[PDB]
């Protein structure tokens, strides 16, 4: 199935931009899925960041970190990157690049169902 | 955001124990609630998606059912090797998790 | 999937492509609307107006409560189970709406515990503490007119005058309310009625209602103008004359491999006459499947089409063959009006019927001529860097299709007549011919 | 007369039956509307506004009086006789309306004997004594605004400001009036214009007009919302600027052996695809004669259909055969949208396409399965006392038809396409095939 | 060109003839509309209402300016030349409107030199000096409500109450504005929006706008009600929140050899049943060429038809043969309703179906009888000086056609059915018969 | 043609309910006609009371006595009954069960014509 | 209610007399006005319905005509055995009768 | 082509009505043209007065002189007349009866083009 | 009314001279502007109609061109026998003329 790898600078100074590129094997990034980032600070749990569509250019971001973040994709290398700005004390975490599954249920009206199944090994960013 | 609560919050059990837990939501979410399987220090996995469907590779002892704002999970005959489980919603952005009770070693 | 080069030669030029989005996953909130103002501060100037008003309003509101009680009396916890024998006859939408009404009854009771607090409100917008964590808002009709106009002028005019003004204001309010809340409302159980229509009980000010409820998003106006924000009546109180409304606020979901394509029509020349193609202007494509769409019910923006439901409708095989290359199956109609368009621009390239309109090359000062064998001309900068059409002077780019566009002809289709009486005439003539052959 | 059991198998489930009622036997009353307010109490703050307003209003009102004079000048007592040569060209409705106008002229003269009393009214609603036994009411536009807003604030603002507010109010009133009373009103002789439209001369407050006239019935709102209450202009006065209106208030007559039957559409399965039947939803039966009805012009209530005229329209023999049992003559259409209904409830019995939707039996916990040969399933309590369909849990009754419903098949009809462009495409292709055969 | 005598025998009686007129040659004028009131005289009673209002209004107005900038940034003097590559895709109407926008930018700059004067206006209607010879008018929304209601009552109510009234007024104004100026407006470059729709930015008072601009003609109301007066947005200012609008005021041109003829339908008898003809009621003739016309988009007066564009549409050869004498090609439909007309008057002569309605001769007291072979009767004064039909008594003139009208028969046409579902049923049956023959 | 017979208690105490049953012969009560009651107090004239439709369940009543009155029909015995409540001093009268004829006249608009042709022998009620 | 008046109110005649009477209405009632035949002590009958139509079994001497609010009845050659007649409306609910003049014995 | 002749009283007293008849040869007055009057006071230029349609009964007049003027046509003699009322000091001029050519230009919208090409000899009116 | 201006206002020339003049309008008039040929004491004539079309019988030296509110006329090689010319509009009622400059003899 789909394999993933996160790459980026291991250690960056505070308030410096962070670029993280997830490279995808075992599948094409132009799939009709969603490629998401999840942040897991040590001593804490998981929290969703955002995604970009595989078959279109639309993007979605978390309200708490929306202003500082950007997401882009590259079909040639099958890699998608996230850019974060103004790194701070709590920004030390592990970053996961995730495939997100969606199901559409029609019963009089429409409800979309989303859940997490497969992620990436993860890498650590130190401020 | 939609807020989730759970009851109870204590799972201290050994091999061969039966439990039931409940997850409540701030409003009705259809069946967009999932019981996950988190793995320490690497990629997690899943137990039940769509609130009633068993994931592959999972023992058939687990069951789930609910409606409206109240959902329930039932477990039997615990094996204490597994570590982490939660109830999660995918109805509204952003996706969030509940407080949770997981397999605990006493 | 569509053959744009062949279609441009019968006057169907490529337009803008748009995304496809549908509403889903609503978030619900409750609000109270009281349909009678508080007249405590002018109690000596009311006469017999309020009793007559209450009689009329009770007559209006009684059947709505009667219609709700049918589902409220025949639903109970086992999920929840409805009694089919008592209900008798219903659609699927009505049954689902009844389930939703039963779900809302609990918060209805919690709010109804504050009846005396509801009856005492003296402002247009008031907040009340339903619980230590939850609040409920009350909107009162005509209260602003009472507080701002009638009360401050008590001694300036006589009591009879104040009473007459109040009577007129209430009668006007009823005149505006009756279209939405009168006998036209035979099925209140549903949840398909728009918030704009619901807000007629508050003078049509839906902006204030939505702002007080606290909704916020970037797609707010798109959701409003696509008729995607709805409300449902959950409880009617006939002694205090108020209603409780639940508001549904959804999000927009994009359909992954779908798009809507627009076509721009242009007249063309054939056999010393002018013609136009009879083909739908908007085409829906989903996973390489082509269909029609009832786009008049949706909102069209610059980047997407926004609908409150799936509006796809089927297409015939002949039309599908028309759109994929067989231009001899595309019908056409004769042009007799001077208002039909004669040219268009697509990707910086001009398509024009240079027989109906004069075309000139600005760069060389020479005329651009179209023969009687051609339908229309493609004009780009390999032949005309800047073109003049009547008033308009326009500079052009380069075409991305075949270099031999203007030397290769097309096969034409059969004429039709789309007038409504002409349809009956043609059907009758065809039946007569069919009988004559037999 | 209709074959409901056969129709339910092609997705046409039996709905509610309703009565048929039409307006008749009107009662007439007269009322005066003055289209200019009295400014006696602020005469020093008017400037030159009133003269310009009167010029504009005279320009609006002159052609209406011109249109009335044609019938008024050419009608006299012999019954009453019209002069056809002078009239020239007219419909039957116009001629009957002219007879009514001549009938109303007597009370018009009696009311016009009070011109100086009409000119002096200073309230929105005034009563005057036409005779010792008969009274007449006067309604004056914008008088409430003059009496309640501009007069009480005379010294608080400057005179020029008062003049500007009055100018703006009059201009807004005209902006609202011109849609109804402008050049669109080319035929004022008739009596088909609704009271709601007429009341634009009084700010759109028809409730006050009807209340002052004194009408009172149990069918009041049903008559209002069916557009059954009309009015006719009888006299125009261009020096005092007022009109006289006669209001017609009818009763409702029930047609004895007639009813309207509703059908609820549900999708069904055939040959690994989903289909819907193309059949009218409302059917009129009168003395065992079946026809269509243009129900969009009527008011639909829970027990009856209420119309201001007879709206029956004819039906083809093929469709009449469809509704009486020959299901192979009923056309059908392919389903490509997810919004089409998939089940319904009738007389406590469920009809459902359990191929598109998942069905379970709650009583036994077992699945309810439909084969590829069946169109849809009937579910009642001989097999499933309580059923589960998605979210819904419902308890069911007993069917009153054949015990062998689910083991007997039906004969299907031919596909069609109902899109407007597809109609032209199909007609063209059929004509080409007819020519090719010959 | 039409055969009126033959047509009257199938119930199509000659009506009124009308002229044909279309708008042309507009005159242009500019005007400023400011969408925020001045609150200087109540500055201590505003709270945080104005900041929130400005955020909302900026959100509304930003995309309109974005859409204008596309054409403004890509147009310059050589006439004027557009850059097609930057524009990409457009219709002819959009390109012409862009040329007009570029033409208007010069006066836009001259007016924008007075920004600080615009921001200080404190009345609803203000005049400013653009040049020693040229003036520009400013209209401010909600200023009358501020100046006449809220300011004069400052001390009578509390500050919070004043703030709440202002908040409600602004929200109602936005609720009325959003339908016209919201996401529905995806193409602001055009110049086809009516002045009535544009005046929603000034509360819907288009009469004041047109009066201040100074337009004055005899065809004023005809131009208003035919939707011939339009406006175009030329500039949007987002820091002062105002717009500049150019108004186009045309004249009416009469087409020389054209007219529109009306037909009045009457039922007739054939084979012991009642029938009506299915033929269009309005026919356009231009230089002896006959066509249809989409008259629902035009204004109909007693002397002419007034349209904002040419609305002629084509007609089939069979229908043209019907109207010129071949009555066997005119289809017909069965009558099942009691509301269909049964007689009419043309040039002082009566045409009546005296089988459905009872006819008497008043002069001699004798009955007027129609046999089962006749369709309808012509009645004039060679046989009946005065006729009685139900209630109506009418005196008649002399016919100008053939003396043998009532002894000569006609050839009838084939029945049809015009119901929408019946069209699909008939098409399906015809296709099945065509397959059966083959 | 149609024969009719009014039956009921000859004498009833004041303020006691009065039930009057009219039995119909020579025709069916399910006819497309109207069955009405007419009251004729001695020393006075006639006055209409109300009716019920033969072919439907609709009813109509006089405004002056609407609150106290009820009308019902029985197809099995072909009998229609009137119920009057709170009998008073003036309620002594003769009650007629009558057949009402209706005609519909279409001339541009609709007018319904109603008149009395056939009545019943009549009985007397004493308070 | 619609109110009816009649003029005149005196009918004292013997065999061989001709009379004309008028019935007026509060407003127009079309032709929904009938001249009845009331019978003492039993079921009454009818003279003219729909304001111009003769009932069966009635001498052809009687005639009726009217319009709008005014209607008229004409009688010739009286036979004084008959007793009671009236003008009645069926245009509006409830149905009402006019004052009336009937055959009277002097 | 079209020939024209203006005829009328050479000298008229002030404030007396002036009737001017233009007789047309070389064509029919029922043509699809416009027949206009132009006034040229000596020492001054040209001024349009009005017209009547050849193929219809419509008319058009100058706003400055509208109240005093009337125009009529006669097909039998092919002559069109103008009537002017209340002649004054400045009304001394030479009157021309002219044909006006009209062209209709369709380009998205409609524009009508009007110009003068053919006039008549002209006669002088003295007050 | 629509007002027209011209520039310049002096035309004093002999055989063999080239000139250009401009006519300006109060607003845009399309191409409804014509350069006329007025003849003294009799019926006038025309030079250019529709702002760019040469009248028959006119020397081909004359040319005209314009847009919006500004239009221009160009003349070469004068013959001083001709007398009078003007710019005129037929866009709005009533039809009016500009100030003008014509052939003048010095
Ligand atoms: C089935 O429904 C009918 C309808 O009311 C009812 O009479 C019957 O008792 C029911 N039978 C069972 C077994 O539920
Ligand atoms: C019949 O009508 C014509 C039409 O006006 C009239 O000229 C003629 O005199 C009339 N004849 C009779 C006998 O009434």
């Amino acid at each position: 199935q789909v394999q993933l790898q996160e790459s980026g600078p291991g250690v960056v100074k505070p308030s410096e931009t962070l670029s993280l590129t997830c490279a995808v094997s075992g599948g094409s990034i132009s799939d009709s899925y969603r490629w998401s980032w999840i942040r897991q600070p040590p001593g804490k749990g998981l929290e969703w960041i955002g995604y970009i569509y595989g078959s279109s250019t639309s993007t979605n971001y978390n309200p708490s970190l929306k202003s500082r973040v950007t997401i882009s994709k590259d079909t040639s290398k099958n890699q998608f990157s996230l850019n974060l700005s103004s790194l701070t004390a709590a920004d030390t975490a592990v970053y996961y690049c995730v495939r997100v599954v969606q199901y559409l249920e029609w019963f009089v009206d429409l409800i979309e169902v989303n859940w997490f199944d497969v992620w990436g090994p993860g890498v650590l960013v130190t401020v | 955001d939609i807020q989730l609560t759970q009851s109870p919050s204590s799972l201290s059990a050994s091999v061969g124990d039966t439990v039931t837990i409940t997850c409540q939501a701030s409003q009705g979410i259809g069946n967009n609630l999932h019981w996950y399987q988190q793995k320490p220090g690497k990629a997690p996995k899943l137990l039940i998606y769509r609130a009633s469907s068993l994931q592959s590779g999972i023992p058939s002892r687990f069951s789930g059912s609910g409606s409206g704002t109240d959902y329930t999970l039932t477990i039997s005959s615990l094996q204490p090797e597994d570590f982490a489980y939660y109830c999660q919603q995918g109805y509204s952005y952003p996706f969030t998790f509940g407080p949770g009770t997981k397999v605990d070693i006493k | 999937i569509l053959h744009y080069e062949k279609l441009s030669k019968i006057g169907l030029v490529k337009g803008v492509t748009r995304k496809y989005k549908i509403k889903s996953n609503p978030l619900t909130k409750d609000i109270v609307i009281k349909m009678i103002p508080n007249v405590s501060n002018m109690s000596q100037c009311t006469g017999s107006v309020m009793e007559n008003y209450k009689t009329r309003l009770n007559g209006i509101l009684t059947p709505i409560k009667g219609a709700l009680e049918i589902y409220k009396n025949n639903t109970h916890d086992l999920g929840v189970i409805m009694a089919g024998v008592a209900i008798g006859i219903a659609t699927a939408a009505q049954i689902t709406a009844g389930v939703a009404l039963y779900e809302a009854m609990k918060n209805a009771d919690n709010i109804n515990k504050l009846k005396s607090s509801i009856e005492s409100t003296n402002e247009a917008v008031v907040k009340l503490q339903e619980t230590a964590e939850k609040t409920v808002y009350v909107l009162t009709a005509l209260q602003d007119y009472i507080n701002t106009n009638l009360v401050p002028t008590i001694d300036k005019i006589s009591c009879k005058q104040t009473e007459l003004s109040l009577d007129l204001a209430l009668s006007k309010y009823l005149s505006d309310l009756l279209f939405v809340f009168g006998p036209n409302l035979q099925d209140p159980v549903s949840n398909s009625m728009t918030i704009q229509a619901i807000s007629q009980a508050f003078g049509g000010n839906y902006e204030t209602l939505l702002r007080t409820l606290g909704y916020a998003t970037e797609d707010f106006d798109d959701l409003l103008e696509s008729d995607s924000i709805t409300g449902q009546i959950i409880y009617v109180d006939l002694s205090s004359y108020y209603i409780i409304v639940r508001v549904y606020f959804p999000i927009l979901t994009e359909i992954q491999q779908a798009y809507i394509q627009e076509l721009l029509p242009v007249s063309f020349n054939n056999d010393n006459s002018e013609w136009i193609s009879i083909v739908p202007n908007f085409i829906l494509v989903r996973n390489t499947l082509i269909s029609n769409i009832e786009i008049g019910f949706c909102l069209i923006t610059k980047r997407s089409v926004i609908c409150n439901q799936d509006y796809a409708t089927p297409m015939t095989n002949n039309m599908r063959e028309c759109l994929t290359g067989s231009t001899e199956k595309c019908p056409r109609e004769l042009v007799v009006s001077s208002h039909v368009p004669r040219f268009a621009l697509s990707n910086g390239v001009l398509f024009a019927n240079c027989i109906s309109v004069t075309c000139q090359c600005q760069t060389t000062g020479r005329a651009i001529s179209q023969s009687g064998e051609q339908t229309l001309l493609m004009i780009d900068n390999t032949t005309c860097p800047t073109a003049v059409l009547g008033n308009v002077i326009i500079s052009l780019g380069k075409y991305l299709g075949s270099v031999n566009y203007n030397s290769e002809g097309i096969a034409i289709g059969p004429p039709v007549f789309t007038d409504k009486v002409d349809i009956s005439s043609q059907i009758s003539s065809m039946n007569q011919s069919l009988q004559q052959s037999k």
